[PDB]
């Protein structure tokens, strides 16, 4: 990021969407 | 309904409209409370205090008048509804919804009524140009307030002011507040909009004495209590109208605000005057009552008269930007200062660039001119094109900040003060360059 | 013709002064290009090549700034212009402190006092500045004290014959010769819209584009001195050449005032006229060849553009290296020393 | 005819203007002056259009309009900052032989205030800065003439001095402010006075700089 500031937003959005997909939504007690 | 019957006991011709009017009031109030909630905007609070303010506004507008038709009562009902509900609204669609539903409620509860007389698009009330608080047209209000701004240029501040539609509407709102019983105002809006300027202008225009708190390094609550003692002594005992203006420079301390709320609600601060202070307050209250013509002797009745005088004399004007307790929001009448619209920017540009030459007789009007002010005269002149370009420059700063925020960068707010700075810079630079070239020639 | 052009020129220049100043160099250029495109679309006459630095300043003031500690960069010259023609008290956002030292040097003759918001004696000094009329430079504005709101907004009350401003609990007599310069060394700082309305921002932060332009200018100065001289001639043609031409015109008029016998004592006074004519021809030639030289300097600049982008990327990698380890603190001057070593004292270039 | 009538009305308006001008400068109230000028303007506008086309009427109307315009300079001139010295500066630079006691609004009106805006504004800025200095010196004199040392009984033996922090803060603030005055662009007339105060302030500081010390030691030593 700091090395080259301008692409990062779209990549972070895709990565976080994938992480939300993998991580289960809820954990039962 | 009990309150409306008591209010309409003044006019025997409107007694049969006591029951319907109340219903209309209630319905509209309920509607707004369902439509606008504190989740959208923190100041969207509604309570029976707004309904009491509605009844008080109609009562103050109906008290001096000998008789009214039903259309006049519905018109003042709509005026108070606009001043209490539409004023606080931030977005335009909410204001449009409120304006249409005022008509809807009025027609539903008041059938067989000439809505043209009971509802014109610029519902307007002021007693500046008459003796009573009667309806008045837009043009003469604009002329009168322009003349008073010309006066206000000499006395007090000398910086010029532009009277566009939003400014004049806010002036009328602040005047209405200054003529209400315990009418306290909260001007909430963007920085640089003109909240302090218009509050002080209306306070001077109505003769109110502007008093402002001067907080300092470790401001003591005892100092605030002393300031309140002075303000209430002048308002109640001396029968002096005071515009108690407060800004976020000192509003940020909620410890003083929560003590201010007592005066905002009841019109008195119990425990403020005690011991010797209470004795001097009673003495001066007795003197003032005798001067006005009341021989009230008991201390309780003197305190009641002092509270009534503070109710009818002291008005608090809070000024803030979009923390604050909802009780403070509900104690004050809410007014919203939005960022200046395209019409406001165009009017400010035309007024502030009027001394400039900005006139090319051989200006060829371009086909498909880029227009930002919709009501700009077609075909435009050179000066009109220049002011259009100025408005476009302000709008481009807004769009640039929006794009930078979308990309994720740090952005700063473009207030109307930036536009005033840009127009002042344009005037200075134009005059300087013209003078340089003229001396060269 | 300049009568025909001044309206648009001044509109653009005033917009640049009032609105730009927080944005980086490319963002200011984008705003200026948008405004120029709008003015062209509306047939509002303005010069196609507005040199903002030369339109809003003269050679004397620029030389005086260079005598002070103002770096000779386009961003710094524009920022100094904003610091000169300001209606609202400026907020300087330099990360290095060159701009603060420039401000101190400029107002040294006016007895400018440097204070900080963190200083406990700040308010007192401010009162003195308000009362005795002295320039004041207040640093560390990220901890801005709202008590300065009436001062920045110029809210004055003219009671009696004394002009007051409410500072704290005390009403200070505002003096006509008062000016305050807010300053900060933090580039990544957010200010409330209130302060944004009361001050004008003047950003000295070095970004990718600012350093890229600096490096391109230094490459042109080092390796293509002729193209650098021609570009400087383009910048000087926006009024400096005409300024010296009219100064020689004034000198010729003064010499022509004293004409009694000595006009034909040698009858060779025409030399001075010839001199002016010669320089006139010269500047006329520079007017006639302007487009060709613009094309030439743009092609030469495109030749060295990749090196400038490389320098900017290298420096910002160096700056970001501090995240890997705490010892990796490399200043901009360190990169500039590297870059001047590569340019001038490079034995490979011999 | 019409010309004779407009001459008569012009004479009446000139008499009203002269009555306005004869008002002495001491009693000139700028607000009432503006109100009466507006009344005269309304009187001028009440004339028929045929009489309004006359050149003399237009001249008098624009003269009254200029008087209304310089009315703002009238409020600014009728101030307490202007003193006598700044009036002497206007006296010198306007090259008019006025008498302050005999000064009337007519003499100032005859002088072109609109043409001399730069001179008047410069003199008024000087007056504002110097009045700021003068009122700060007034604050110093007031505070240091009404300021009393706070004394508290100490074990029924002596009345020691309490409030050292407040006194030292006041002294340091005033010393710093007088030093800043010494750097003011308007520090010409208030030089000597400031110097004297500086001396006094220093002495005060110096005295208490030892006094507290002695007190502290004495307290400790008696303990
Ligand atoms: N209608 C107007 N026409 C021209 N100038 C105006 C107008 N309204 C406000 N201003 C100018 O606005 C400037 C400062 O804004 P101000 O009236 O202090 O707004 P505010 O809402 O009090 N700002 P803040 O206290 O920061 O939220 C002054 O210099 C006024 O002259
Ligand atoms: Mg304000």
């Amino acid at each position: 990021m700091l090395e080259d500031e301008d692409a990062w937003m779209r990549t972070l959005h895709t990565t976080a969407s994938n992480w939300l997909h993998l991580i289960p939504q809820t954990l039962s007690h | 309904g009990t309150f409306n019957r008591a209010m309409l006991r003044l006019i025997p011709s409107l007694r049969t409209y006591a029951e319907p009017l109340t219903a209309a009031m209630v319905e509209f109030y309920t509607m707004s409370q369902e439509r606008f909630t504190q989740d959208t905007q923190p100041h969207y609070i509604y309570s029976p205090r707004e309904m009491t303010r509605w009844v008080r506004g109609i009562f103050e507008a109906l008290r001096p008048l000998e008789t009214l038709p039903v259309e006049g009562l519905i018109r003042i009902w709509a005026h108070e509804a606009l001043r209490l509900f539409q004023d606080r609204l931030v977005e335009d669609e909410e204001r449009r919804w409120t304006d249409e539903n005022i008509d809807t409620v009025a027609l539903k509860h008041f059938p067989n009524i000439d809505r043209e007389k009971a509802m014109s698009r610029p519902i307007l009330y002021s007693n500046w140009l008459s003796k009573d608080y009667i309806p008045v047209d837009q043009e003469e209000l604009r002329d009168y307030v322009k003349a008073r701004l010309k006066v206000f240029y000499e006395e007090e501040l000398d910086v010029p002011l532009v009277l566009f539609n939003e400014v004049l509407d806010h002036v009328l709102r602040i005047d209405r507040i200054f003529r209400q019983p315990q009418g306290h105002l909260l001007l909430i809006g963007v920085s640089g909009a003109g909240k302090t300027t218009l509050s002080r202008f209306v306070a001077w225009m109505n003769g109110l004495s502007v008093y402002q708190i001067k907080v300092h390094r470790k401001y003591t609550g005892e100092d605030f209590d002393e300031d309140l003692r002075t303000v209430l002594r002048r308002s109640g005992c001396k029968n002096e109208k005071i515009a108690f203006i407060m800004d976020e420079s000192n509003v940020l301390d909620s410890g003083f605000l929560e003590r201010m709320n007592t005066l905002l609600a009841n019109g008195e601060v119990p425990g403020l005057f005690e011991g010797d202070e209470y004795a001097t307050l009673m003495t001066q209250c007795k003197e003032g009552a005798q001067k006005e013509g009341l021989m009230l002797d008991s201390h309780e009745e003197l305190y009641k008269w002092f509270t009534s005088q503070v109710i009818r004399n002291l008005h608090v004007v809070f000024t803030m930007n979009p923390a604050t307790s909802p009780a403070l929001f509900n104690r004050c009448v809410l007014n919203w200062f939005g960022d200046w619209s395209t019409e406001a920017l165009y009017q400010v540009g035309k007024e502030f660039t009027s001394k400039m030459d900005l006139e090319k007789p051989n200006y060829i009007v371009p086909d498909y001119m880029p227009v930002v002010y919709d009501k700009l005269p077609q075909p435009p002149s050179h000066r009109e094109a220049i002011v259009n370009s100025c408005v476009f420059v302000h709008q481009t700063l807004h769009q640039a900040n929006a794009r930078l925020a979308k990309r994720g960068g740090r952005t700063m707010a473009i207030t109307p003060r930036h536009y005033l700075d840009f127009i002042n810079h344009y005037a200075n630079l134009f005059h300087e360059k013209r003078s340089e070239l003229e001396e060269q020639q | 013709n300049q009568m025909s052009t001044i309206a648009g020129d001044c509109l653009l220049s005033a917009a640049f002064i009032a609105y730009a100043g927080y944005f980086d160099q490319q963002m200011r250029q984008n705003l200026f290009t948008t405004w120029s495109h709008h003015l062209q679309q509306a047939n509002i006459q303005f010069r196609t090549d507005i040199a903002r630095t030369e339109y809003l300043s003269n050679a004397d003031e620029r030389l005086r700034w260079q005598a002070s500690s103002l770096p000779a960069d386009d961003l710094c010259t524009e920022n100094a212009i904003m610091l000169k023609r300001f209606n609202r008290y400026p907020l300087i956002i330099d990360p290095s402190g060159q701009a603060t030292e420039f401000i101190m040097n400029e107002y040294k003759d006016r007895k400018i006092t440097r204070t900080s918001f963190l200083d406990d004696a700040f308010r007192k000094n401010l009162e003195s500045a308000l009362r005795f009329g002295n320039p004041l430079l207040v640093q560390d504005v990220e901890s801005y004290d709202p008590v300065l709101n009436p001062v920045l907004n110029r809210e004055v009350r003219r009671t009696g014959g004394r002009v007051l401003i409410t500072l704290g609990d005390q009403d200070i007599d505002l003096s006509p010769s008062f000016v305050i310069f807010l300053s900060t060394r933090d580039p990544t700082v957010e200010f409330p819209p209130d302060l944004c309305s009361r001050v004008t921002f003047v950003n000295f932060t070095v970004t990718r584009s600012s350093l890229q332009s600096q490096c391109l200018n230094e490459v042109l100065k080092a390796e293509r001195p002729d193209v650098d001289e021609k570009r400087s001639d383009l910048l000087k043609l926006q009024g400096e050449f005409q300024l010296r031409l009219r100064q020689l015109e004034k000198s010729l008029l003064q010499a022509l005032n004293e004409v009694k016998g000595r006009i034909l004592d040698d009858d060779t006074i025409i030399t001075t006229l010839e001199n002016l004519k010669r320089e006139a021809a010269e500047v006329t030639r520079k007017v006639e060849e302007t487009d060709i030289v613009m094309q030439e300097v743009e092609t030469v600049s495109q030749q060295y553009l990749p090196l400038s982008t490389a320098c900017s990327s290298i420096y910002f990698t160096m700056e970001s290296l501090k995240q890997i380890h705490f010892l990796y603190q490399y200043s901009l001057q360190f990169f500039l020393d590297i870059y001047h070593n590569v340019l001038y004292e490079n034995p490979n270039l011999k | 005819q019409d010309l004779k009538g407009v001459w008569s009305e012009l004479s009446k308006v000139w008499e009203q203007i002269d009555q306005m001008k004869e008002q002495p400068w001491v009693s000139v109230q700028p607000r009432k002056l503006r109100q009466n000028l507006d009344a005269l303007l309304n009187q001028l506008k009440s004339f028929p259009a045929r009489l309004r086309q006359y050149a003399s009427y237009e001249f008098v109307q624009r003269l009254l309009k200029g008087y209304m315009k310089i009315n703002m300079l009238v409020i600014e001139l009728k101030s307490e900052a202007l003193k006598d010295r700044h009036w002497k500066q206007l006296m010198k630079r306007l090259h008019v032989n006025w008498v302050v006691s005999e000064l009337t609004l007519g003499q100032i009106w005859d002088v072109d205030l609109q043409k001399n805006e730069a001179i008047v504004k410069d003199v008024l800025l000087v007056a504002q800065g110097e009045m700021a200095l003068e009122e700060f010196l007034k604050q110093i004199r007031e505070v240091w003439n009404t300021y009393e040392l706070d004394l508290v009984n100490y074990q029924n033996k002596c009345r020691l001095i309490r409030g050292w922090d407040d006194l030292f803060n006041k002294v340091k603030e005033h010393i710093n402010s007088v030093s800043a005055m010494k750097l003011s662009p308007y520090y010409k007339v208030f030089e000597e006075d400031a110097l004297s105060w500086e001396d006094k302030l220093n002495r005060i500081m110096a005295l208490f700089d030892v006094w507290i010390d002695v007190q502290r030691r004495w307290v400790y030593l008696e303990g």
